[PDB]
């Protein structure tokens, strides 16, 4: 909702409450999953060509008792945009690989989980410096590219570490050395085609015997396709990764091949059914694991839109992973899940 | 005709040398790929350094230079201004002052600069600096004495925009008045003006390296900083106006005698201590074995104690003309060896973590100057009469 | 302690006005402290006796 | 982008010297 628009400054205050419940034989995901998100997007006109902006988004879980608080910052960044040249922003933001993979992250509840948060340059993460050029100086409609740098996020401070520390340090599964990446997308009418590449130094804390997938750098290569017209949405992405994909709590995959596909239709009366397939196939994993499925599921669901502010959905994760030693060791969910959600948003 | 500094420069240049250092260090292992839009956060790596130095003893081939140039050197080469080339070996260094001493191996027909009396310097006095700014060679630049500290770092506008802290600072008579340094440590390069150690201090620190092996500077062995640091806040310190003790160094006098992180020193021998700075500088005006009683603050704690040689200025593979980190121990009470390494070439020779060496392979080794004085005269048979407290073994 | 609050307004306890901690803290390491066996002075309190 | 590992191979061969058993 735009709550302020005066003398060239605009402020949009937005959010949602998702009354949400999971049904699953897996009791670690089963039960109340209610949550809310809040955010703001602000923009200020500096000149006719130059605009400054900032965005912040926060998630607060609504499913805990009052003696605890489970909340986090999704994004927080400030930036400058110049008409027909580009933009730059810095902060917690999305990695440029997400420019392509976001195209299949459109499912009612699940999806978008061949990668995670704080996972090199694949999704949300800290310390992104992002440069973007839209429409190639305004001379090629629909063509966009981006180049991104990520600074090191290392070991926690004040915990007796003698190397690799940063002020905002964290556990090794969520660390990263310096990284660089890029994306190109082209959209003509309904069609879209895109590609992205990322390369991040891996830290010493990540390259210990306690984690599978030791390596100097984490690399990702992504291609994507999209069709979005005539009430039909189709998209697919394929990603090859090296020492970049987490294998639950075990560490990372030496190599992984990720694939996601989605098909959706929008009825006039407000119903939007969705069908999707995701898989992540790991190779040469180490410790005798050899080749294993990290993720494999079919997602069938539907959303009903009452209007732009109220909707309800059901999403059914038909989980094709089988319960074995590998998935047990990594703590990967192999059970089906049904989600039922009712969402108010502004 | 016209005035010129060329006539005295011709009497000075033969004393200024160029220095090429080759050495290695431990760098972290690069993690790939490299993502420049991802702000993150062991192997030896060779590096090359280059700087200037000044011949200070023509007979012994003693050259003074900056410690930021020769530090970590494996190979140190020297080239005279006439073009003759020589090899050099470390004889001493002192990171505080950023001053180091070296010795040309096999000197022949050398010229030494005359050192002037730093104490007679005054601000409007004329100054001339000589150094190797960007590697391209030996550059001289002129100016005046800008600030006379009053430690007496000399400040002068005879520097160089964006260049590395050269070396010699000379007066209009061609006499050495200071060695230019770099106060932008582990960098080299200036803040905008030039900082030099005064010639009188250079003479003093330099002789110590010669006649002892290192400079007699005692450390209180605490490590810490100001009361602004994240740890002074993250730990909320009461009454803030002193030095914050972040940690007490192991096997130290501060440690031995008594003290623990947190206490904020408030005085040193009665006098107020308002900043680590004040303190770090005050403890630097006291040679080993000295006794300095200081007041701490926890609720109201205070003690008295005696400090030992610092650990910053130490020796390595230059004591035994051969090749392989000792330092001096108290007064002339032998040479105590410190933290041994991983390659263990010297540990492999029966030398632990705290092994003294009073036996000069037969004689008295009250210090590294003496010890090294023997491992240079009789390179034939060597039996190190070492005694690390109790064990009095004799290794080869 | 109770009588003091009554007959003075507060308890007569003097402070050395330093604030700090042990020699294990990140600041005792991040600042490398020699001889560790005492109280680390992280900061001296303003307008204090210390 | 060390430990011994057993493997098994299988192939054909041709007897080329009946007396010496050369294949």
């Amino acid at each position: 909702a735009e709550v302020y628009n005066k003398d060239g400054n605009k402020l949009d205050l937005y959010g949602k409450v998702d009354g949400l419940h999971y049904f699953s034989d897996n009791k670690d995901v089963d039960g109340d999953q209610t949550y809310m998100r809040l955010g703001f997007k602000g923009e200020t006109q500096v000149t006719d060509q130059l605009t400054g902006y900032g965005q912040w988004e926060y998630q607060i879980q609504g499913n805990s008792a009052e003696n605890e608080n489970n909340s986090w910052t999704r994004v927080a960044f400030a930036g400058l945009k110049f008409q027909d040249v580009g933009s730059f922003d810095y902060g917690r933001n999305y990695g440029v690989v997400y420019d392509v993979t976001s195209w299949t992250d459109v499912l009612p509840e699940f999806g978008g989980d061949t990668y995670g948060s704080d996972n090199f340059m694949q999704q949300r993460g800290n310390g992104f410096a992002t440069y973007r050029n839209t429409d190639f100086f305004g001379l090629v409609d629909g063509l966009n590219f981006a180049v991104q740098y990520q600074g090191k996020n290392g070991n926690p401070s004040g915990e007796g570490f003698t190397s690799g520390v940063t002020n905002n340090g964290r556990d090794a599964l969520r660390q990263n050395g310096d990284g660089v990446g890029g994306s190109i997308t082209y959209d003509y009418e309904g069609f879209g085609i895109g590609g992205a590449i990322s390369s991040s130094k891996r830290t010493d804390a990540q390259n210990t015997a306690a984690y599978i997938g030791n390596g100097d750098r984490a690399e990702t290569y992504t291609g994507g396709l999209k069709y979005d017209a005539n009430n039909i949405y189709l998209a697919a992405q394929y990603t090859q990764t090296y020492n970049a994909t987490r294998v639950g709590s075990l560490g990372w995959a030496n190599k992984a091949q990720n694939f996601e596909a989605v098909a959706q239709y929008q009825f006039d009366f407000g119903l939007r059914p969705s069908l999707a397939y995701l898989q992540s196939k790991g190779k040469n994993l180490g410790r005798g694991y050899d080749d294993e499925d990290i993720l494999k599921y079919v997602d069938v669901g539907a959303t009903y839109y009452f209007n732009k502010n109220m909707s309800t959905y059901v999403d059914y994760k038909i989980n094709l992973l089988d319960d074995n030693q590998f998935t047990r060791d990594a703590g990967i969910n192999t059970d089906n899940i049904v989600a039922l959600g009712l969402v108010y948003q502004f | 005709q016209m005035p010129s500094l060329a006539p005295m420069l011709e009497k000075v240049m033969p004393s200024v040398v160029s220095i090429n250092v080759e050495g290695s260090t431990t760098v972290n292992t690069p993690r790939m790929p490299r993502n420049f839009q991802q702000f993150f956060g062991g192997q030896q790596q060779k590096f090359m350094a280059l700087g200037s130095g000044v011949i200070i003893d023509a007979d012994k081939g003693y050259v003074v230079t900056n410690n930021h140039v020769v530090d970590n050197a494996t190979v140190i080469k020297v080239q005279l201004s006439d073009g003759r080339k020589f090899d050099a070996k470390m004889v001493g260094k002192d990171p505080r002052s950023d001053i180091a001493l070296i010795q040309i191996q096999n000197p022949k027909n050398l010229t030494a600069i005359k050192m002037a009396d730093s104490d007679a310097l005054r601000v409007g006095d004329y100054t001339v600096a000589i150094g190797n700014p960007f590697g391209l060679g030996e550059t001289v630049t002129s100016g005046i004495v800008s600030a006379l500290g009053r430690e007496n770092f000399i400040q002068t506008d005879a520097a160089i925009n964006r260049g590395n802290s050269g070396g010699a600072l000379v007066n209009l008579n061609g006499e050495l008045i200071g060695i230019n340094t770099a106060i932008l440590a582990p960098d080299g390069g200036n803040i905008g003006i030039g900082f030099a150690i005064p010639s009188n201090m250079v003479k003093n620190l330099t002789s110590q390296m010669v006649e002892y092996g290192q400079v007699k500077r005692g450390e209180l062995g605490i490590m810490g900083t100001e009361l602004n640091s994240e740890l002074a806040k993250a730990m909320k310190v009461d009454a803030q106006r002193g030095a914050f003790v972040s940690q007490v160094l192991p096997n130290s006098s501060a440690a031995k005698a008594g003290i623990k992180a947190g206490d904020v020193i408030t005085s040193l021998n009665g006098k107020p201590i308002s900043s680590f700075a004040a303190l770090r500088a005050q403890v630097g005006t006291m040679p080993v074995g000295s006794k300095l009683t200081l007041g701490l603050l926890r609720d109201g704690k205070q003690v008295n104690v005696n400090l030992e040689l610092q650990q910053s200025s130490q020796n390595q593979v230059d004591s035994s003309s051969i090749f392989n980190e000792m330092s001096n121990k108290g007064k002339d009470q032998g040479v105590v060896v410190n933290n041994v390494k991983t390659g263990t070439p010297a540990a492999q020779i029966g030398l632990k973590k705290g092994d003294v060496i009073i036996g000069a392979n037969q004689q008295a080794v009250k210090n590294i100057a003496e010890l090294r004085k023997v491992l240079d005269s009789k390179p034939s048979v060597l039996a190190l009469n070492i005694q690390r407290g109790d064990s009095t073994i004799y290794l080869l």
